[PDB]
């Protein structure tokens, strides 16, 4: 909660996140909890990595500019997951990865994510799974 | 230490997670669950070279159509199944499997793979074929479907017996491999 105020008050101020519906995802459905939060590295189409700053509250991936966060802008992808709408699974080939899908309707995306350890990817998917 | 991506599509139930669990682990999923997206990985040799083969399993169910694109972007070969006792699934493969593969993963090579080799010759399957004027699928037309869909090979196989399983693989990691 403490970390959640300031996370909350480093996010910049006008920004967002389009969905595959159309809608928009804006800092201030964030005034409306945090579960737990940490720094990941996201595999793109291409093959490269983005650090991002990943919170659990939905799905939420921020990029960093400078001393602010942003909502990720990541090859046009929506940068919240909606839990209801999430498959999450273990990466075969990668002991640190796992696939994130998001199944939505309006058009399906996959985020494969990278933490820093076995143990850090089996932490997050306990604590996905949960919710 | 060379990596390639194997997908696996076709009909629901025609078998195709018990064939990557099979060839990946020996084992034989007794609890049968329905896939919406798992992936599995093995490692095999080929040819005096050792390949790690990732496994991306998919959903046979239309209910998960929308889902299977996301298995699709960088596939080094395809398994196109069928199954031996469902005439069905095998004329589902140029009416569904071949066109969207064809779509998401054009130039990649496909092997076509009948499963459930053992059961041809089941007297239950056997006989439920007949009630409808059907019999097991014959490897004319399995070997005539993969023609027709310009397949790189045509493999024939039985989770179960196991007979076959290996060299399924083995074609698949040798068109992997192909330039
Ligand atoms: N006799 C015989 N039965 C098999 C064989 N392969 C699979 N089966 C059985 O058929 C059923 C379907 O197999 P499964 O591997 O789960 O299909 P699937 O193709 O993954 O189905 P889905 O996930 O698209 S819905 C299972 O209960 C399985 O045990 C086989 O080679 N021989
Ligand atoms: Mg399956």
């Amino acid at each position: 909660n403490q970390k959640w105020l300031e996370i909350l008050n480093k996010i910049e101020n006008k920004t967002y996140t389009k969905l595959k519906n159309g809608h928009v995802f804006r800092k201030q459905a964030l005034m409306s909890t945090l579960l737990y939060d940490g720094l990941v590295y996201w595999k793109t189409a291409t093959g490269r990595f983005k650090d991002i700053l990943a919170l659990l509250l939905v799905l939420l991936f921020l990029q960093e500019k400078d001393q602010k966060y942003i909502f990720a802008a990541v090859d046009q992808k929506p940068s919240v997951i909606s839990l209801q709408k999430l498959i999450a699974r273990e990466v075969a080939n990668e002991e640190r990865g796992m696939f994130l899908i998001s199944a939505s309707s309006a058009g399906p995306e996959m985020y494969e994510i990278h933490t820093n350890s076995k143990e850090e990817r089996n932490n997050w998917m306990r604590r996905i799974q949960q919710a | 230490a060379i990596r390639k991506k194997l997908v696996i599509v076709g009909d629901g139930a025609c078998g195709k997670t018990c064939l990557l669990i099979v060839f990946s682990k020996d084992q034989f999923p007794e609890v049968y669950v329905p896939t919406v997206f798992e992936n599995y990985v093995a490692d095999i040799e080929v040819d005096g070279k050792q390949v790690e083969l990732a496994l991306w399993d998919t959903a046979g169910q239309e209910d998960y159509d929308r889902l299977r694109p996301l298995s699709y972007p960088d596939t080094d070969v395809i398994l196109m199944c069928f199954s031996i006792d469902s005439p069905d699934s095998l004329e589902n493969i140029p009416e569904k499997w071949t066109p969207e593969v064809k779509h998401f993963c054009p130039n990649v090579p496909i092997i076509l793979v009948g499963n459930k080799k053992d059961l041809r010759n089941d007297e239950h399957t056997r006989r439920e074929l007949a009630k409808m004027k059907q019999e097991p699928v014959k490897p004319e037309e399995g070997r005539d479907m993969a023609n027709r869909i310009g397949a790189f090979g045509y493999m024939e196989c039985s989770a179960k017996t196991k007979d076959g399983v290996r060299e399924v693989f083995e074609m698949a990691t040798r068109a992997a491999l192909q330039a």
